[PDB]
RNA sequence: UAAGGAACUCGGCAAAAUGACCCCGUAACUUCGGGAGAAGGGGUGCUCUUUAGGGUUAACGCCCAGAAGAGCCGCAGUGAA
RNA sequence: UUUGGCACCUCGAUGUCGGCUCAUCGCAUCCUGGGGCUGUAGUCGGUCCCAAGGGUUGGGCUGUUCGCCCAUUAAAGCGGUACGCGAGCUGGGUUCAGAACGUCGUGAGACAGUUCGGUCCCUAUCCGUCGUGGGCGUAGGAAAUUUGAGAGGAGCUGUCCUUAGUACGAGAGGACCGGGAUGGACAUACCUCUGGUGUACCAGUUGUCGUGCCAACGGCAUAGCUGGGUAGCUAUGUGUGGACGGGAUAAGUGCUGAAAGCAUCUAAGCAUGAAGCCCCCCUCAAGAUGAGAUUUCCCAACUUCGGUUAUAAGAUCCCUCAAAGAUGAUGAGGUUAAUAGGUUCGAGGUGGAAGCAUGGUGACAUGUGGAGCUGACGAAUACUAAUCGAUCGAAGACUUAAU
């Protein structure tokens, strides 16, 4: 339950370790956001080095929300935090290395190489 | 009779092959994914959260720890996409609800056997 | 066309193909038998009259709606059956198919029939605008004194009145409300009951009134 | 907040209307004394 | 349930109070409110008072007040022995009950529903 | 009060948060007094050992301990204010 | 709808701007829909016509109306309703007492040019509106089921796959027409799932007072605090809805065809043609004084069966209650009875009672034992209470025509 204003750590080694959020796109009115999911973004914190710099506007993919999701079969998934994923405006990440796991929702939308860089896929 | 309706037409969808477990045990789960692919299977194991509902809508979580980032999965006890269930540890825990695992890490996140 | 009569019992979940899950509304549909049989040329429409639940036989010094009256007794007469609590027409059936004195048994549904459910809702009372309808709550700080009240009701000089339909408090609860497309899932013949995916409006052990939808 | 106009007796008596009291059972005490409150065992003699 | 206008502690207070004299004195004159709220209580402390154990003494005794009764022949009891010796042996067989209301007409002051409530 | 965390609003108004005791450490700038309780960190329950301090000291006992070890419990130990 | 001109109502008071809440109307159309022309190849675009059903974002700097910017969106329309709405809310603005800067003034002081600060009253009589009852009526009295004259509600839209990289196009690019799955927002119903709450549920814990002491319990400390949580109520959770189809039409396209031997969409005639009108969908509805219809029940002993005591069908008083509820209504029940309570047993919730024994120096732990406890949930059982009773309640007219 991603909305505007909040803040997720970055899942990649784009060089953006904090970022902020500033629109779910989508239709008019929209107001969150969850896995799957592209938002516009900020950001707040970066890395030394690195692609992205402090200050610029991103897309990214939102990716192991703390507000999981719920599947068909009726069974769950939570994370203990939220993070996102930068990308390049083809579903494709301006990284290279993917942290941590990931949801399986991923697949669905066509996130075939954010799946395939990442650990564990649930 | 009113009173045993339901549970007269949901006994069909329920499942005997579960052991028995309570929180605090470690458990673990192979659950089977239909891909577009197949019909592959996968193990999820972690420590038994939260236990609740009854008959059918029995549901019950589990929470490991995969990359440094915690995770937690909630399945229904009677779901036909749980394949198996084992039981490779038992623990030892004076609460029904461990909710104050998701606010810890390592050895404080560690619990004693039997 | 086809339709029946039940109570509402209470909700579950079922799985389905895939282990899907699926959330269900098990409702008793018992004892449900044709009283009347109405005609164009008699009373102007073509419709069944459907009784569902039997009550009790006429008694002397009775005085409560557990016995039946006199009235009620002479009309579950002529059908030979017994006196019902809840009775309810059916203008969606073909007539002819249908007989007087007939029991209309759950086994008229089959999986996969798409249906339209009506029912009363639960009941709340007087409520305000908040939650009658979906207004807005005014600020709780920077000096406030508007909450929960609704707003301006009108203009001004120009329009010295209110319109009718303003939305302003008053009691919220029990009208009819029929849901269209849900569909059954299963039907028990040994228990009278059917499964219907999604909930229905209504209290428990009241009423519900089943029939088929016509898109 | 305050009244434009005072009002009539008529107005007032329409208004009076429902404002009255109903009368009580009077089930009649078959057991002895005065006549009892209905369901009451009544302090005056009642045998409800 | 019922609140009696009161909080929660003053409501629990009143409760044993009444339920404590209602065992002292085995009539008493009250609301039909009151009355219909303390039939319960004093029921359940019949029902630990036939059990008899200690666990169920105990029990009791978190409801019940303290307080001394002048027995016949200069002998003096508690409500609690009271109730574990008498009370209980009075309704060994009887199955639920053991409580009575009796309405009776307004008070004056108010126009309060007043009752007896009496054990049986 | 889930998720979020000033996006509210003229304005973080109000509320939330901090809060005692012990230890460690603490900048710019200064009229050299200060700033400074700067900031920022850590610890606090119960039981048995003592080697021993304020000593109750006559002495470990009589209370806090010099406070060092070894254990016990719990989600949480200035467990409330 | 502006800035103004006039000075007709209001100076024994007609609240000033913004913003919030709540709307309602118009069309001179922002999006969606339908069309003509094009210096429209396609993709698009420009202009004009029809058209008001629905919809028409969140933030930064602004007192700001206004304006600029950041990101979206199918779109971010223009106006009116006392520049809509302060007996519905703020009070940022201006302007009242204080003070200060600059300028002006001999000065007291002024500007309106700036700046900090600066009290927003009201128990709703009538109309009106939202709900909800009582009385009477409707050619006998009642119980139930209904028709529907009318009225209200709803009406939005996107992305993806295929048709098809096809038509078109040097190529870049790239369709109409149709078929197919999923979404945003909104509305509605519900608590099986996820979660919230859950002050008469379970456990742990601090201080202090008491129960003579231990132990256990109880009182007060926000429910003392903390961790959980059933019923019920709930959204952020779970389902459902709208993009359909018939007719009549607008713009516009036409066929046949004269007036006017031709031609002409029009005069007579025949077609097609839109999110717009009506119907279809949902809900309310015979106080629809035009008061409707069907089924069933009841009917006086006198008696112009008028009036009568009676009384029948049927209601009510009263009482136990909740799927209902401000009251009142509504519904479940009133001993030929499971309405509530209690009792017994369960479900779920908590999480291992007391006592005994054992181990440990002791704090504590282990076993007896998924223990014990348990509000609202479920079943069973008349132990308790819903008593005996009383009241109200009709007597199918007349006229005419058929029979």
């Amino acid at each position: 339950m991603i909305q505007q204003e909040t803040r997720l750590k970055v899942a990649d080694n784009s060089g953006a370790r904090e970022v902020l959020t500033i629109k779910v796109l989508g239709g008019s009115g929209r107001k969150t956001a969850n896995i799957g999911d592209v938002i516009v973004c900020t950001v707040k914190n970066a890395t030394p080095g690195g692609v992205v710099k402090k200050g610029d506007v991103v897309k990214a993919v939102i990716v192991r929300t703390k507000s999981g999701v719920r599947r068909n079969d009726g069974s769950y998934i939570k994370f203990d935090e939220n993070a996102c994923v930068i990308i390049r405006d083809d579903k494709g990440p301006r990284g290279t290395r993917i942290f941590g796991p990931v949801a399986r929702e991923l697949r669905e939308g066509n996130f075939m190489k954010i799946v395939s860089l990442a650990p564990e896929v649930l | 009779t009113n009173h045993k309706l339901i549970e007269a037409v949901t006994k069909s969808q329920l499942r005997t092959d579960l052991p028995s477990f309570r929180p605090g045990d470690t458990l673990r789960v192979h659950v089977r994914i239909i891909e577009g692919t197949r019909e592959r299977i996968q193990v999820f194991e972690g420590v038994v959260i939260k236990r609740r509902g009854g008959g059918v809508s029995e549901t019950f979580t589990v929470r490991k720890i995969s990359s440094g980032v915690g995770v937690e999965r909630t399945f229904p006890l009677h779901t036909p996409k749980i394949e198996k269930i084992e039981v490779k540890r038992r623990g030892k825990v004076r609460r029904a609800k461990l909710y104050y695992l998701r606010s810890l890490r390592g050895k404080a996140a560690r619990i004693q056997e039997i | 066309t086809k339709g029946i009569l039940g109570r509402k019992i209470g909700m579950t979940q079922v799985f389905g193909e895939n282990g899907e899950l699926i959330p269900v509304t098990v409702v008793e549909a018992k004892e449900n038998v044709v009283l009347q049989k109405k005609t164009v040329e008699v009373d102007g429409y073509n419709a069944i009259q459907v009784g569902f639940e039997d009550k009790k036989a006429y008694k002397k010094d009775a005085k409560s709606n557990k016995y039946a009256n006199k009235p009620a007794e002479g009309h579950a007469k002529k059908a030979d059956a017994a006196p019902k609590r809840f009775i309810r027409e059916f203008r969606n059936v073909d007539v002819d198919a249908y007989e007087v004195g007939q029991e209309v048994s759950v086994d008229t549904f089959v999986a996969g029939d798409v249906i339209d459910v009506t029912g009363v809702s639960k009941g709340k009372g007087f409520q305000g605008a908040i939650k009658r309808h979906g207004q807005s709550r005014g600020p709780m700080s920077h000096g406030s004194h508007f909450h929960r009240a609704p707003g301006s009701v009108g203009m001004a000089s120009d329009a010295s009145r209110v319109f009718k339909g303003q939305k302003m408090p008053g009691r919220m609860g029990g009208n009819t409300v029929t849901v269209q497309n849900l569909e059954v899932v299963q039907v028990d013949t040994e228990n009278k009951v059917i499964l219907v995916k999604g909930n229905v409006p209504g209290p428990k052990k009241g009423l519900v009134e089943i029939r088929t939808s016509i898109k | 907040a305050v009244p434009k106009r005072r009002t009539s007796k008529t107005r007032k008596n329409k208004r009076r209307t429902h404002f009255k009291i109903s009368v009580p059972g009077m089930t009649e005490c078959p057991n002895c004394g005065e006549y009892k409150l209905s369901h009451r065992v009544c302090k005056n003699c009642g045998s409800y | 349930y019922r609140k009696l206008g009161r909080t929660s502690d003053q409501r629990k207070a009143m409760l044993r109070d009444l339920a404590t004299s209602l065992i002292i004195s085995e009539r008493i004159e009250t609301t039909e409110a009151r009355a219909k709220e303390v039939r319960s209580v004093v029921e359940k402390l019949i029902t630990l008072g036939k059990k008899g154990d200690l666990a169920s003494r105990r029990n009791a005794a978190k409801t019940l007040r303290n307080v001394e009764i002048l027995n016949e022949d200069e002998t003096t009891q508690t409500a609690l022995q009271k109730l574990f010796g008498e009370i209980a042996e009075r309704y060994t067989e009887r199955q639920g009950g053991y409580t009575r209301i009796l309405k009776q007409g307004p008070r004056r002051g108010d126009g309060a529903e007043s009752v007896i409530i009496e054990l049986v």
